[PDB]
């Protein structure tokens, strides 16, 4: 009726080499039998498994809300510079994996 | 799409079932009972292992999975005369928009206190004639019933088995000409494989 | 809790007629997704069910034309136009919007055919049975057209209910009749404190009962 996929911002996110840079993920669950995951793509445009909640460099918390999460890089190096993205993997109702679309980090020289 | 095979338990243990295929989907159970209404106990992610349980077979009921073998399993917990029915496990794709494309066979369960118990086959002795054996008392099922060894098949009519006493009791008949009977003999013949029975009857007028 | 409830539970067709089959949920069944996950599946008696219509109107592939799922609201149709002897079963429709999921309680698709008056027998127990103690008292109802029928035990005039257990079997391959078979057990001692014992069976296909009794 009002249909949202996972909210991964934001779309832009430009620190300097060695602070922390941090993503939100927003899910809106309907049941509770769900893992959220953080992926980065692979050159392949293919994806990689950084983390996940429930569960060292890229760490995912659990806001007080019941929607939002925060995908953190703890000191961002330049070899960090890519695309990221979340999914919400729902086995019921209906299994589904819901991807957020893309996001860039660009972590810029010091 | 493979489980295992039939099981009759006492009330109160605990039964596992398995079903054998495999990441990629979402496993089902869904029990048949004998009325033939339809229930679903739950979903399992085959690579999480994560559920989500019908909160009426909570307790019930406990899903696992083995991923190195592929195969799933259902833990049937305090068992009781309810849980007797066909559980069929199922699957469904993640990303697609339809549930149950294949199933497995299904595992018979049966729940008594009952022993194996051989039939009593009754005689039932009174233009057409009917004839018929009642077969009462009996455990576990199935039974046979034929009519001079298969030689009378068309008028016969030889009805499910019904639950009372914890013991299934049937009846078949027949229905043949007044010019064979008693003139030409009928006999019913009753197979009670579980006790390693057989029982033979003429209808004597 | 959505519960899926079925009109009705047996729907006689010929082979070629139009009968359709509705499934009426009790709150509305619409996914996060917009989507409605309902199902219809097809069960053949000794094999698992078989997915038919999926979504609200899909048709899963390998499914003929003629099955067309339609609905919308709490409200859904199953809609058979030629009816095959591979379509004979029960069908029973599905939620997968809302956990827990759900089924209806199905719907048996049955072939029409005639009237029939059913064929009444009635048996006295054996008497090998009154040496082991009980009396068992039989009476076929064997060929008749429809399913529906009512049979009553009476003795000496009173009916009596305990201890009757009724069998049916199922629509029959050859004619497409009924039969169904009524058996009151007693004790010895409680039979043989009686005399006359009938059996009546009230069916669409006469306006009195028919009646068949003895007398030990
Ligand atoms: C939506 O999910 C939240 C959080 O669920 C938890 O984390 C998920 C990733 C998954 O691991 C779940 O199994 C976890 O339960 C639900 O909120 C929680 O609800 C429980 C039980 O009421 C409560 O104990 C927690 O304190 C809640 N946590 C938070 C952060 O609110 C929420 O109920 C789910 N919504 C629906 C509609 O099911
Ligand atoms: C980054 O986060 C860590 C803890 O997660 C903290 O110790 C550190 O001080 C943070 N750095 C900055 C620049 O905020
Ligand atoms: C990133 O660069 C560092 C050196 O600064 C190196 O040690 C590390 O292996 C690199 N990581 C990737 C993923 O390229």
């Amino acid at each position: 009726i009002q249909w949202n996929p996972p909210t991964f911002s934001p779309a832009l996110l430009v620190v300097t080499e060695g602070d922390n840079a941090t993503f939100t993920c927003s899910f809106s669950n309907t049941s509770e039998s769900f893992v959220l995951n953080w992926y980065r793509m692979s050159p392949s445009n293919q994806t990689d498994k950084l983390a996940a909640f429930p569960e060292c460099r890229f760490r995912v918390t659990q806001l007080p809300n019941g929607r939002d999460f925060h995908m953190s890089v703890v000191r961002a190096r330049r070899n960090d510079s890519g695309t990221y993205l979340c999914g919400a993997i729902s086995l019921a109702p209906k299994a589904q994996i819901k991807e957020s679309l893309r996001a860039e980090l660009r972590v810029t020289e010091r | 799409l493979q489980q295992s095979g039939p099981e009759l338990v006492r009330p109160g243990v605990s039964v596992k079932i398995s079903c054998k295929g495999f990441t990629d989907y979402a496993l089902h159970w869904v029990r048949q009972s004998h009325v033939k209404s339809l229930e679903w106990i739950g979903v399992i992610s085959s690579y999480n292992g994560i559920t989500n349980y019908n909160q009426r077979f909570k307790g019930k009921a406990t899903m696992t999975v083995d991923k190195s073998s592929s195969t799933a399993y259902l833990e049937l917990a305090r068992l009781t005369s309810e849980d007797s029915a066909i559980y069929y496990c199922s699957r469904e794709e993640w990303d697609v928009f339809y549930y149950f494309d294949y199933w497995g066979q299904g595992t018979t369960l049966t729940v008594s206190s009952a022993k194996t118990t051989p039939p009593s086959v009754y005689p039932l002795a009174p233009s057409m004639v009917t004839l018929g054996c009642l077969v009462k008392g009996y455990f576990p099922e199935p039974v046979t019933v034929t009519w001079n060894s298969g030689s009378l098949s068309s008028g016969v009519h030889t009805f499910p088995a019904v639950l009372q006493s914890d013991l299934y009791t049937l009846s078949s008949s027949v229905t043949v000409p007044s010019s064979t009977w008693p003139s030409e003999t009928v006999t019913c013949n009753v197979a009670h494989p579980a006790s390693s029975t057989k029982v033979d009857k003429k209808i004597e007028t | 809790d959505i519960m899926l409830t079925q009109s009705p539970l047996s729907l006689p067709v010929s082979l070629g007629d139009q009968a359709s089959i509705s499934c009426r949920s009790s709150q509305g069944i619409v996914h996060s997704d917009g989507n409605t996950y309902l199902e219809w599946y097809l069960q053949k008696p000794g094999q698992s069910p078989k997915l038919l219509i999926y979504k609200v109107s899909n048709r899963f592939s390998g499914v003929p034309d003629r099955f067309s799922g339609s609905g919308s609201g709490t409200d859904f149709i199953l809609k058979i136009s030629r009816v095959e002897a591979e379509d004979l079963g029960v069908y029973y429709c599905f939620q997968g919007s809302h956990v827990p999921y759900t089924f209806g309680g199905g719907t048996k698709l049955e072939i029409k055919r005639a009237d029939a008056a059913p064929t009444v027998s009635i048996f006295p127990p054996s008497s090998e049975q009154l040496t082991s103690g009980g009396a068992s008292v039989v009476c076929f109802l064997n060929n008749f057209y429809p399913k529906d029928i009512n049979v009553k035990w009476k003795i000496d005039g009173s009916e009596r209910q305990n201890g009757v257990l009724n069998s049916w079997t199922d629509q029959d391959s050859k004619d497409s009749t009924y039969s169904m078979s009524s058996t009151l057990t007693l004790t010895k001692d409680e039979y043989e404190r009686h005399n006359s014992y009938t059996c009546e069976a009230t069916h669409k296909t006469s306006t009195s009962p028919i009646v068949k009794n003895f007398n030990r």
